[PDB]
């Protein structure tokens, strides 16, 4: 047993690690200190099991003094309201109002158990990852080609998920519905059992036609062989056979299993078209080919779409985790997340600990990238803020 | 103004045969025109309102609405007045009906689903025209993204227009325009994947967010009218035509088979609600003896019939003498036929001026069950008229809304298979009796021959 990081191991990472001014600029929007952040609700949860809500801070050293003296496990962003959160106990429950927050998106690896075999319960590694990372790739794809979303960023949640932070004023600025209405576009995995057939609406939309195209070459190599989950027949018999939407093709399937087990994913696939082509003669062949592929299809997006938590995105008063936080379990780094990602290179406290009783520094640490990298995020956040501040000052003349 | 530049005006108006009444009519029209054109509008209304809360298909709205829009307000005519008479109707009843929220809901509703009903009827290069008359994309734009655009819009082709070969799917699709609009706008079209979004902007379906614009925007001009009510307040001749407009949207026959079993299943609650009265205590107060005798004279009864029903219901009890019936109460009963004074033939009370009535007290039996009656009462006899519980939930909701007339058909709807008036009632109800009646004796004929 592992234990998670200790009280003083918090107030060490709070006092010398933490990259305070970085989120800080961040949230505020501008260089200045703004009522982006003096009216933004946070939320802090200690390890007595405490949580309390509507904290706000006036400054960058205040900020990060609060966060010292409470010592928390983490904190979590709110939205902007019209009236600093912190002064709430002064003021009526209907006159504080939520004006502005990140579009946020989570995703964790909870809905994919099913289908993955190279870890048990709530552990992760490298080849489980790639469903996090297709589901980020193709959330990318809807937000930057069909929302126009330019200004979001992906961060590991500290165990086996990540969360998405979209920082465009036009998202920022988006009501509850709208905020539902983006979600509901992009959840398209809205029935999550495994167990019945998705069944989804044909013709494809264009959003889902693109992320089935983009999920298709990944099929194979992730699901057929690196997990190889329909290996074991009564696993089959579970998540396989009820994507199928014909009685007698899943009982000669079963039939067939039964008399040859453990044949792998890939040979149950095979199968799968083998025996319908076996079945389904005559004239109206061509319609169920056509019904098959379409279920092959339902169970590709089934496996490997990106399944979202779908109440953190609906509201403008929700609260998530700040990034860079330390995961009170396993001691992970909350780091911004690339390309080459993976959960084993997510810096742990401790490692972090360890590294600056050798060099007194954080730039020479291993933290150091992921906080070069948010640097660059911010600034170029920053940058476009301006940008939409000088049209929105021409569109008014 | 000119007649002739009037003409004008309006004919640069009218470009399309649809508009979204942007600009306040100008002209001189009649006090006849003014209340005919609004009562005309404003039955068209409430036949869309009576189809509406009974679910019925637009299909079957539509071909309910046709031959009214032939009568009343014809649509698709080339005439200047029949347009004029659509323009001044639309005003005439947004300044009925800014009034109140509930009223300026409804009247929305409504004058929307009118909109939409009135654009499927128009042919499709009308329809391109209206909308020329929101920017659309280049024929480029619409060739790049010709896929994609035809993916999202094929299951709405064919579900809508039942377009179900493919091929004329595709011919409608190159015929088809596209306009860029940012997705915020039509979020409820993106929620369900009708739209295709790129980089933000959706690409449109397109009766829905041309109804959405025009019941927004007719809200707010509802809004503004209804802050310059006040200054037309001082028009003496208006306001009751407006007020009246307003509250608008809420021998067979003989002295003893009035009370028969055959003509009392045809009477509406409020009647027989004051028969029960009358039965029961032997004399009914001014507004139920009026509202009754007004019936009666509606459904045939006679002058000397209605006089022989009211002494008799009166000296049942022994309590009147037939000295103090006559001397008190047949100069009245012969004057609510036209008999007495200026002669003047009373029309019978209408649903409306029943509950412009002042509210029965104890003792009292007139107005109308569905608004003065109790819900335990009212379901009491609900259920006594052999109303299943849902049915009686569904009249209890109407009546719960102010809707007492949506009720009133309900009732009547359940009990036999939009009613405004107690002797329309009965005349549906006897027809339908009557063509029972014949379809018995037609098949008892058909039963003897074999
Ligand atoms: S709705 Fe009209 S006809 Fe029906 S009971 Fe009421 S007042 Fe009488």
């Amino acid at each position: 047993k592992t234990n998670g990081p200790s009280s003083s191991d918090m107030e060490y990472y709070y006092k010398s690690l933490y990259p305070f001014k970085h989120i800080f600029n961040w949230l505020n929007h501008s260089p200045k200190p703004s009522r982006d952040m003096i009216n933004r609700e946070f939320a802090m949860a200690f390890r007595s099991g405490a949580y309390k809500r509507y904290n706000s801070f006036n400054s960058v050293q205040d900020f990060k003094a609060q966060i010292e003296k409470a010592n928390p496990d983490r904190f979590e962003i709110g939205a902007i309201y019209n009236k600093p959160p912190r002064e709430r106990d002064t003021l009526l429950k209907s006159e504080l109002k939520a004006l502005e927050k990140e579009l946020v998106f989570d995703i964790d690896m909870d809905d994919y158990d099913a289908f993955r075999t190279c870890c048990s319960g709530a552990q992760v590694c490298s080849k489980c990852w790639k469903f996090i990372s297709l589901a980020m790739k193709i959330t990318n794809t809807a937000l930057r080609e069909d929302f126009g979303y330019k200004d979001f960023i992906w961060v590991f949640s500290g165990r086996r998920g990540a969360h998405c932070w979209v920082s465009d004023k036009r998202a920022r600025a988006l009501t509850d519905v709208q905020r539902r209405n983006v979600l509901d576009y992009v959840n398209v995995i809205r029935d999550r059992n495994t167990d019945k057939r998705l069944a989804l609406k044909r013709p494809y939309h264009p959003h889902l036609a693109r992320s089935l195209e983009q999920l298709k070459p990944f099929f194979v190599s992730i699901m057929l062989e690196e997990q190889n989950p329909w290996e074991d027949d009564q696993h089959a018999i579970q998540t396989l056979l009820p994507a199928l939407y014909d009685k007698q093709l899943i009982d000669s399937l079963k039939k067939y299993w039964l008399d040859n087990p453990r044949r792998s994913s890939k040979e149950k696939w095979n199968d799968i078209d083998q025996i319908a082509t076996s079945l389904f003669k005559g004239p109206k062949q061509d319609s169920h080919i056509i019904k098959l592929r379409e279920c092959k299809e339902d169970l590709v997006l089934m496996t490997l779409y990106p399944k979202l938590d779908v109440e953190v995105t609906k509201q403008t008063i929700h609260l998530l985790k700040a990034p860079f936080c330390i995961h009170p379990a396993t001691g992970n780094v909350c780091v911004p997340i690339d390309e080459s990602f993976a959960p084993e290179k997510a810096p742990k406290l401790i490692d972090l600990q360890t590294e600056m009783e050798k060099n007194n520094d954080v730039s020479l640490t291993a933290l150091q990238p992921f906080i070069n990298q948010f640097q660059a995020y911010v600034s170029s956040l920053l940058k476009n803020e301006l940008g939409s501040v000088k049209r929105e000052r021409e569109d008014d003349d | 103004s000119s007649s002739e530049e009037e003409k004008k005006l309006y004919a640069r108006l009218y470009e399309s045969k649809l508009s979204f009444y942007d600009l306040p009519p100008q002209g001189e029209i009649t006090l006849e025109q003014f209340e005919i054109w609004a009562i005309d509008r404003l039955k068209i209304l409430l036949e869309i309102e009576s189809c509406l809360s009974r679910n019925k298909s637009i299909k079957e709205i539509e071909t309910i609405i046709k031959p009214q829009f032939q009568k009343l307000l014809p649509f698709n005519t080339e005439s200047l007045e029949d347009r004029k008479k659509d323009y001044y109707s639309h005003f005439i009843l947004r300044l009925c009906f800014c009034r109140s929220k509930e009223l300026r809901e409804k009247f929305v509703r409504a004058e929307t689903f009118l909109f939409k009903i009135r654009f499927n009827m128009l042919t499709s290069t009308d329809q391109t025209k209206f909308v020329q008359s929101l920017q659309f994309i280049s024929n480029e734009e619409k060739a790049e993204l010709s896929h994609q655009l035809y993916q999202t819009v094929s299951a709405s082709l064919q579900f809508q227009l039942n377009l179900n070969e493919e091929h004329q799917r595709k011919q409608y699709f190159q015929q088809e325009k596209f306009i860029k609009l940012p997705f915020e706008n039509v979020i409820e079209l993106v929620g369900n994947r009708l739209v295709f979004l790129k980089d933000g902007y959706a690409y449109l379906q397109q009766l829905n967010l041309l109804s959405n614009e025009f019941a927004s925007k007719l809200n707010q001009e509802l809004i503004k009218t209804y802050q310059y009510l006040p200054r037309l307040n001082e028009d003496d001749r208006l306001l009751p035509i407006l007020n009246h407009l307003s509250s608008g949207y809420t021998d067979e026959i003989n002295a003893q088979s009035v009370w028969s079993e055959e003509i009392s299943s045809n009477y509406p609650l409020c009647i027989k609600n004051l028969m029960e009265g009358l039965k029961k205590n032997h004399h009914l107060r001014y507004y139920g003896r009026q509202q009754l005798s007004l019936f009666l004279k509606g459904i045939g009864l006679s002058a000397d019939e209605a006089l022989k029903f009211w002494s008799e219901a009166f000296t049942r009890n022994g309590n009147m003498t037939m000295e103090k019936f006559n001397k008190e109460y047949r100069y009245s009963f012969r004057h609510n036929y036209g008999l007495e004074g200026n002669r003047i033939n009373y029309k019978p009370w209408d649903c409306h001026t029943i509950l412009s009535k002042p509210r029965p007290g104890r003792g009292d039996y007139h107005g109308c069950p569905f608004r003065d009656w109790s819900h335990e009462r009212l379901s009491a006899e609900l259920r006594s008229m052999k109303l299943t519980q849902a049915q009686i939930i569904s009249v209890l909701d109407s009546c719960q809304k102010g809707e007492y007339t949506i009720a009133c058909t309900k009732v009547f709807e359940m009990t036999h298979n939009h009613i405004a008036h107690p002797n329309l009632y009965f005349e549906r109800s006897r027809q339908l009796q009557k063509k029972q009646q014949k379809l018995e004796k037609e098949k008892l004929f058909n039963n003897g021959n074999h």
